[PDB]
Order: C-alpha cells, then structure tokens, then sequence
RNA sequence: AGGCGGCCCCCUGGACGAAGACUGACGCUCAGGUGCGAAAGCGUGGGGAGCAAACAGGAUUAGAUACCCUGGUAGUCCACGCCGUAAACGAUGUCGACUUGGAGGUUGUGCCCUUGAGGCGUGGCUUCCGGAGCUAACGCGUUAAGUCGACCGCCUGGGGA
RNA sequence: ACUAUGGUUUUUAUU
RNA sequence: CGCGGGGUGGAGCAGCCUGGUAGCUCGUCGGGCUCAUAACCCGAAGGUCGUCGGUUCAAAUCCGGCCCCCGCAACCA
C-alpha cells in the first residue's frame, strides 16, 4: 500500500522540467537520451520512469 | 509579450482625506475634463446623505460590499476546453470594476442630471434591481453551474 | 532444481502485492529466474502462496 | 419513512466514469448514482467533481434513510475510486473499511483494448 | 519452414555433449517426383457466452451506400477430409576455407568436495558495435553484401499483363 | 499530448 | 333505447387513502459559451383543469348531469 509511512500522503511527484500542465513533454528522445545529461543516474537502467 | 510595467497608485488628498474619495476626478470624469468632475467631489455625497444620512463609516458599506467583484471566469485553452474557469478576485480589486464596467443605458439614453448621478449611482448600488444585476449576478450561477474543472 | 515445496526462500523473489521481482534486479541470470518463476506457479497451486491482492 | 442508519456502499471506477450503489448488508438497494447520471457527458464525467457530485447524489437518495456510518466495497481500474471517498468524508460520511472486490478473470474473453492495429 | 507457452499423463521426433567403438570417400549441389500450412475458404456433424465480415438503425457532412456508434450472422474451437499459397522478411538460394578488435546472453563437460547471481579449458546455441574489404547510396562487416570458389532456380526498359 | 470532422482552383509562351 | 376510465397554456403526462401551492417537460422565442451546429448553461412567452352543477369562501384531489374519445352495427325490434 501507497508509502507504508506516517500521515496520508501520498502525494504526487514530478521528475522533469518542462513536462507537466505546460511546455512538455518527451525533450529526451529523436535521438538524445543522454548518457551524461543525468549523471549518475544513467549508470543503472534507461528505462526508471515507466518502468 | 514580455511587458512588465509597473503598477499605478493614487495617494488620499487632504481635501477630502481618504483614498476611496480621491478617484471621484477619474470616475465619472469624460473628454479629459478633470476640473468640471473636481466640480462635483465630495458634494455628491453630501447629497447621498440627502438620499439616506448614516455618515461616512457607513456611506459604502453597502453601496460597494453589494456590488464589488468577486470572481473572474472565461476559459482556458487546454484540450476539450469548452468549459469556464472561475478564480476568486485579489484583494486590488475590492472597490473596482462595480463603477466603471457598465454604460449600456448611460451612452443610450442617458443617465440623469449629471450633479445629481453619483447621489443616484450609490443609491442604485443599494437598490439592486432592474439595471447592472445581470452582468453582476449571472456570475454567482455560472461559478456553481460550470465548475467541473478548476 | 529450485524446489516448489519449500517456500522459506521462495519468498524473497515476491512482493506484498504478489509481483515477481524483475529479473534486472534479482540479477541471477535465466536459468535461476526461470526456474523461480515456475517455482511461484507450482507454490500457488499448492496453496503455500497466494495469487494476486484481490479480496 | 424511518431511518435506517447501516449500509454498504458498492463502488465502480472505469476510465471514464464513476458509478455508486448504497446498499443494507442484507444485500437489498436503498440508492444509486453515477459521475454521469451527475448530469454531465463526454469527458466531463470524467472530472474529479463528477465523482463528487455523484457522492453527494447518492447521499441524496438516502437522506430519509439517516445513512452516514458505512463500509466500501470497491470494483475497477478507473481513478476515480479514490476521488469520490476524499469527497464523501468531506460531504460529512463516516468511512469505517475499504475493500477491493475487484474480480480476476482467468482469460475466458480477448481483453476489449484489441486493437489488433 | 509454417509455427510452439494453463497443468498432468501415455507414445515420441529434432538438437547437442564426453569416452570407447564401427563403416569405408558412402562426401557438396537440385525443375518435375514425395511430404509439410498461417489465416480465411469447404463437405459432414456439433456449438454460441465474448467479439465481429455480411445486414440494419442513429448520427457526421454540402453529400456519406464509408469513418463514428448501438446491435448482429457466418467465422472462432473440435473430429475426419479437400485447399501448397503469406512482409512464410533479419526481402540476401545451398555448401565451404579464411581475415583485426571490443562486448551481451543461452547450454553440455571434467575438476575444487568451491567468497558467488562461482570459475577455467573445450564443444554447441545466439547477438551488438566496429577494423580491413565491398557498395550509386543505404547499408553489409567472420551468422560479411569481404576473399571468392562448386552447383542450382530465376532475369533482360516502361504502357498492355 | 490538449477538442472528432471539412472538398474544389482548365491544358497553356515558360524562364 | 346505455356504461366509466380519460379530458390539466400548442402536444404528451404527474398532481388524487390532507380540498387552495398550478407542475414535470417537449416545442416556440432570446441570450452566455467551443473551431462550429446541437448537447451544455442562463432565461422569456402562453393556462376559461372538457363544460355546467351538488356541498361551499372553496372541487385538479369527491360526486352528479351534459358532451367528446374508447376494442365495438350499444338496440333497430
């Protein structure tokens, strides 16, 4: 269930800019990616958000 | 585009000493003729008091609290947007837009003698029939009716 | 060669929720994996592991 | 009519919709309402307001019945299955258990998304 | 090749490995001839929940015999038969020797009585980049479109077809 | 991604 | 030659084991609002409760005449 921790929230959380309501979305593909624009990050999975 | 001019402000004049009767030489005021309003300050109100005398601590405490603004509408354009959008108005807008956002009568078949007007207009914002209900009313249905989104 | 009828390890491939712990983050290999796999179907049908969390 | 003030409250979210059935733990329907039957169509039933407004409609209908006091059984995928219990505790219901009744099939029928193209 | 995934059992092919043994050049290539079918079609007998060629009704539009949308038969699966055709596509016919490197998976086999999601030598499977070479250009690059050999089935500008 | 929709314009000096 | 359900702004229909609220709503007419038509949303115009009685200040809500409608040669001797 949810974040097994206190209070009920539960919250949502954005990882991206220009992404959200206004100017998104998908800035990292076509080809891009990048390897070194996240930084350690990229070192672990392409795939994290979706799955 | 890119504007970000800044706000424009009005100080009380000793004259008449508030800020709320400072804007008398601007409303109601036509054809840049800003001494022939001067005429008519504060005088109108005396002759509101000849209409109903409560003093100046009650003079627009229904007169404006009846008809101020309290939501803006309109869309949003964001997919399917065939709806309204209502937010609550800012505290900059407690005593405006009540007298200036309506002239449909004033510029169709007058509005009464011109000395006797604001006496009458803060009268008739006390009055609350007929004239200037709609456009003000019709926005305490609208912001229950279509209210699905935001 | 990873036994159905034993759970007390089995366990740890599975969620609360009765996912199976993908395969880049049990970082076994196929072999193990598939067999674990084949493992939980056979532990469910045998009763010692329930299926999804639905009441 | 005489209060009855016991129920269950049987609750389905699609992707689309929001659908309620208020119910005595006899299994026997007292009221009923819908994000849609809310008076909204399209996508407007789709809105967080439209699983309020179905709440607060399927209170109405057991207003006379003095039912405040219940337990939620809860069916499908849809997001308004939590929209519309955040709205019914603000509407002033009192929520003693949630639980998920959903069904597994095992296959039988295609799942209706196909496409096959 | 097409294709192959609920689970369990009866009958059982294909692939691949280690050591010991055997035949006796039996080795490579291939229209008709002999077998093998995805899906639908089809004779005979069943079955009908879901979905839906056909068929309507309601809308969309200038129009809408189509899209949308509510329904709906045949078809789906199964038993015995017929129908050899598909992007059956990693479009590259089949067999064979060989040429730099860097890396990701699958699986035998001997050993240690083993920090492990082990490991090494050797066999098989299956893949990504890229050097030299090759190409009009994409792209191919040891499962090469390279080096080309031994053969086979096709081809000869377009309209018509 | 962020509304489901909107068809026609004679061959023609000819660069 | 005789019966009882219905009759409520132009149509359809509730109102009725409390006797007064004129209602639900379709159409008609006019505005907000989306790309745009309709949906949506804000509103307007028009009722001799068939038609007269009983009991009454009072009857859509109960009754009785008179009339029309109703599956139907109401009987035509």
């Amino acid at each position: 269930i949810k974040v097994r921790e206190n209070e009920p929230f539960d919250v949502a959380l954005r990882r991206f800019k220009r992404s959200c309501e206004k100017a998104g979305v998908l800035a990292e593909v076509r080809r891009r990616e990048f390897y070194e624009k996240p930084t350690t990050e990229r070192k672990r999975a392409k795939a994290s958000a979706v799955k | 585009r890119r504007r970000v001019i800044g706000q424009r402000k009005i100080l009380p004049d000793p004259k008449f000493g508030s800020e709320l009767l400072a804007k008398f030489v601007n409303i109601l005021m036509v054809d840049g003729k800003k001494s022939t309003a001067e005429s008519i300050v504060y005088s109108a109100l005396e002759t509101l008091a000849q209409r109903s005398g409560k003093s100046e601590l009650e003079a627009f405490e229904v007169a404006l609290e009846n008809v101020r603004p309290t939501v803006e509408v309109k869309s949003r354009r964001v997919g399917g947007s065939t709806y309204q959008v209502p937010v609550e108005v800012r505290p900059v807008r407690r005593n405006a837009l009540a007298m200036r956002w309506i002239v449909e009568a004033a510029r169709k078949r007058g509005d009464k003698s011109m000395a006797l007007r604001l006496a009458n207009e803060l009268s008739d914002a006390a009055e609350n029939k007929g004239t200037a209900v709609k456009k003000r009313e019709d926005v305490h249905r609208m912001a229950e009716a279509n209210k699905a989104f935001a | 060669e990873i036994d159905y009828k034993d759970i007390a390890t089995l366990k740890n491939y599975i969620t609360e929720s009765g996912k199976i712990v993908p395969s880049r983050i049990t970082g076994t290999r196929a072999k193990y994996q598939r067999q674990l796999a084949r493992a939980i179907k056979r532990a469910r049908y045998l009763s010692l592991l329930p299926y999804t969390d639905r009441h | 009519r005489k209060q009855v003030s016991d129920g269950v409250a049987h609750i389905h979210a699609s992707f689309n919709n929001t659908i309620v059935t208020i119910t005595d733990r006899q299994g026997n329907a007292l009221g009923w309402a819908t994000a849609g039957g809310s008076g909204f169509r399209g996508s407007r039933k789709s809105t967080p307001f439209a699983a309020q407004v179905a709440a607060e409609r399927c209170a109405d209908a057991v207003k006379e019945y003095g039912i405040k006091n219940l337990e939620v059984m809860v069916k499908g995928p849809g997001p308004g299955r939590e929209s519309t219990i955040r709205a019914l505790n603000a509407a002033g219901f009192r929520i003693t258990n949630i639980t998920d009744v959903t069904p597994i099939p095992h296959n039988g029928c295609r799942p209706p998304k196909k496409r096959r193209v």
